[PDB]
C-alpha cells in the first residue's frame, strides 16, 4: 500500500501540479472579487462567477472521472491482492503435498 | 447591440411553449397577457395558462374561469385556462393529464406564467429518474411516452424559450443573474429580459426625487446593457395609474412592437 | 404604540456590539455612522469598524485609514478602521488579533458595518467544535497560539449570545424581496439565538399636493401599504422610518441630520 | 447469459446419467472437453492488463461452480442406490446447517421488521405530527404573498418549527435502532463462525476443504437465483 501510493503520485504530478496552479489562480482572482466594489463593476464581477463556476465544474467533473479511473486501480489491486491469497493457499498446499 | 423589440420571438414558427418568469413586484400576469395578445395576431389560437395563486388573468380580463380551457371575451382565438393544482406519483399523473388535454387540443403555442418561486419544469425531470428505479425491480408506461415526448420539446433550443423578467434594483438583478445561469445550466434557451416599472420623467415637472431615481435608475439600466449585449433588451415604460383593464392591456401591448419613445 | 425612536440603544450602558446588517442598495454604513456620530455625545468613546470592500466611511468623512485606529478631525472620540482582510488556525489568529486590540484601548462600545453578503458571527461557531476536538485528540508555537485563542475567543463569544450587551440592527427596504430578505435574515438569527429589537427602514418618500407629480403617490401607496403590513408583522421589534433625503447635501451635514432624525422622532 | 448457464446444468445433468457409469478413465478429459465447448461457444456470440482482469475474475467463479457440480454428480446418482451408512447422512446434515445459516442471513430483515415492536409508538406520534405539518403547508399553499406576507411567515415559522422537531425526533430513532441492528448483526454473525468452528472440531484437510465448497461454491448460487 505505501508503496503503490508512492508510484501512484509520483505519475500523478502532473494532476498535482495542474490542480494546484489552476486552484491557486482561482483563489488570486476570488481575492481580486472580495475586492471589486458590487455597485460599480457589478458586469465584470459576473464574468468573474461565471468563469470561477465554469473552470470549477467542469475540472471537478473531471476529478469524478479520474477518481473512478482511480477505484478502478484499487479494484484491479484488490484483484491482485485475491492473487496473493491465492497464492498463499497453494503454498499451504504445497506445504502439505 | 441588436433592437428593443420582440421581433425574434414574434417572426418565429417553431415555438409552441414560452415561458415568463420572474420575482418581485413585477406584473407577470399583465405581460404575460401581453405578449400572448399580441401573438395572437399572427398565429391561429393561443391557449394561456396560469401558475400564480393570485389568478390576476381573472382581474384583468373581468370573467370567471376554471379547470376547463374556454374562450375569452370580446376576442376571437383567444382562449384562457388555470390551474392550481400545477407521494410523488399523483402529482406526475395530475400533470401528465394535463399535458395529454394540451395536446389534444394541440395549440400552435402554449404560453404559460409561472409563479413566485421558481419554475415548474424543473420539477418534472424527478419521476422519470425514480420511474427508471421502480422498473429495474400499467398506467407508469403509457406516462411515460407522453412525458418524454414534452422532454424533448424542451430540451429542443428551437420549439421552446424563456423571458425573463426584471426590475431595476441591484437584488432583483443579482437573482436574475442566478436564474439565467440556473436556466443555461439546466440546458434550456433563452433571448429575452423584459424589464419593468420604468419611469420616464420630463423638465415639465420640477420634482427632484424624479430625477434622482432618474439617474439611479439610468445608470443601473446602462450597466444592464453592458452585461446583456448578447440578449435583446425590451424597455418598457411604466403607465399611469389612471387606466387599467382591456384598455391597459391593449395600450401595454403596443409597445412590445415599436420601440418606446416619450 | 411602541416607541419610533431608537431610545433603549442609545440608553443602555453595557452595550459594547451593536451589529448593523442588512442586503440592498441601503445606505447602512451612512446609517451606522449616524448611529456612532449619536453614540458617542452621551458615552466616552466610540470605535467604529467597516467590513464592506466599498470603504463608504472614506467619501463621507474626506479622510484615508489604515488597519489602526485613528481620531477623525471634527471628533474627539470617533475612532475609524477597515479591514480588508478580513488556514483556519491562522484566520482565528487574525480575528483574534483584532478582537484584543479593538478591545483592550479602554472601548465602552464597538460597532459593525457587515458585508452585503454573508456574515460572520456564526463564525465562533467553529473554534468551540475545534476546542471540543483538542482535548479529544490528546484523550510549540502553534500550541501556544492555541491556547491564547480558546478562551478568548469563548469569552467574546458570551457577551454575542447576552440578549443585554449584544444588539443587531438589520435595516431593509420597503419592497416585496427585501422585505422577505430581511424576514429570514430575523428568523434565521433568532435560530442562532442573537439578539435583536429594531428594523430601521429607508429611503421612504414623502408627498405633497404641491406637487402635482402622479408617480408620487403611486409608489406614496405602495410604501403605505408595505410598511403597514411589516409593522403589523414586527409589532413587538422597535420601527423607527427614516425620511429619504435630497441629493444637494453628501457629507458631514447629512449624517448630521440622519443623526438628529434617528435620535427625535420624524414628523413632516 | 442465463442459457448458457442452463445448458451447463443440462451439461450436469447428463454428468449425473454417465459419469458414475465408469465407461472409460477420461473423468477429467471429459469435464475439460464439456468445459471447451461453452468456452469456445463465447466467442462466437461475445487497458489490455484491464480487460484480462475482469475476465478472470468471472471465469475463475463459473469454472469453480462448475468443477464442484461434476463432483455432486458422483453423489445423486449412488445415492438412489443406497436405497436399492454413516457416511450418507453426514452429508445430509450440511443440506440442514447451511439451510439455517442462510435463512438466519436473511432473518436479519425480520430484525429490522421486529423493531417495529416499539416503531410503531414511534410512528404514532410521528405520523400525526406529519399529518399536522402536511395539512398546515396545504393551506398555505393557499395563500399569496403581496398582500397576505403577515399570514404567509406566520405559517412558515410555524411550519419550519414542528418540521424541525420531527426531523430530530426521526433522526433520533434512526439513528439509535441502526446500532441495536448493527450489533445483533455481529452477534448472530460471530454465532454462525461458532457453528463453523463447532462442525470443525466435530470432524477434527480435504474434508474441510470439500465442506467449504458445499456450504459456498453452491449455496451463494442458489441464493443469488432465488433471492438475489
Ligand atoms: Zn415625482
Amino acid at each position: 500500500l505505501p508503496s503503490f501510493s508512492s508510484f501512484m503520485s509520483r505519475v500523478l504530478q502532473k494532476d498535482a501540479e495542474q490542480e494546484s496552479q489552476m486552484r491557486a489562480e482561482i483563489q488570486d482572482m476570488k481575492q481580486e472579487l472580495s475586492t471589486v466594489n458590487m455597485m460599480d463593476e457589478f458586469a465584470r464581477y459576473a464574468r468573474l462567477e461565471r468563469k470561477i463556476n465554469k473552470m470549477t465544474d467542469k475540472l471537478k467533473t473531471h476529478v469524478k472521472a479520474r477518481t473512478a479511473q482511480l477505484a478502478k486501480i484499487k479494484w484491479v489491486i484488490s484483484v491482485a491482492f485475491y492473487v496473493l491469497q491465492a497464492a498463499l493457499m497453494i503454498s499451504l498446499i504445497w506445504k502439505y503435498y | 447591440p441588436l433592437e428593443p423589440t420582440l421581433s425574434n420571438i414574434i417572426e418565429q414558427r417553431s415555438l409552441k411553449w414560452i415561458f415568463v418568469g420572474g420575482k418581485g413586484g413585477v406584473g407577470k400576469t399583465t405581460c404575460s397577457c401581453s405578449l400572448a395578445v399580441q401573438l395572437s395576431k399572427g398565429r391561429e389560437s393561443v391557449l394561456i395558462i396560469s401558475t400564480d395563486p393570485a389568478h390576476n388573468i381573472s382581474d384583468a380580463f373581468d370573467q370567471k374561469f376554471s379547470k376547463v380551457p374556454t374562450k375569452v371575451k370580446g376576442y376571437d382565438n383567444l382562449f384562457a385556462m388555470e390551474i392550481d393544482p400545477s407521494p410523488g406519483i399523483d402529482e406526475a399523473m395530475s400533470y401528465a393529464e394535463v399535458m395529454r388535454l394540451v395536446k389534444g387540443m394541440n395549440f400552435s403555442v402554449v404560453v404559460f406564467d409561472t409563479a413566485p418561486t421558481g419554475h415548474t419544469l424543473r420539477l418534472l425531470n424527478f419521476p422519470t429518474i425514480v420511474e427508471r428505479g421502480l422498473g429495474r425491480l400499467s398506467k407508469l408506461e403509457e406516462t411515460l411516452p407522453v412525458i418524454r415526448s414534452v422532454s424533448e420539446q424542451f430540451k429542443d433550443p428551437e420549439q421552446t424559450t424563456f423571458i425573463c423578467v426584471c426590475i431595476a434594483e441591484f437584488l432583483s438583478l443579482y437573482e436574475t443573474e442566478r436564474l439565467i445561469q440556473e436556466l443555461a445550466k439546466c440546458k434550456i434557451d433563452t433571448h429575452n429580459i423584459i424589464v419593468n416599472q420604468l419611469v420616464f420623467p420630463d423638465p415639465e415637472k420640477p420634482c427632484k426625487m424624479c430625477e434622482a431615481r432618474h439617474k439611479i435608475q439610468a445608470k443601473y439600466l446602462d450597466q444592464m446593457e453592458d452585461l446583456y449585449e448578447d440578449f435583446h433588451i425590451v424597455k418598457l415604460p411604466l403607465l399611469p395609474h389612471e387606466v387599467r383593464g382591456a384598455d391597459k392591456v391593449n395600450t401595454f401591448s403596443a409597445l412590445l412592437l415599436e420601440p418606446y419613445k416619450p
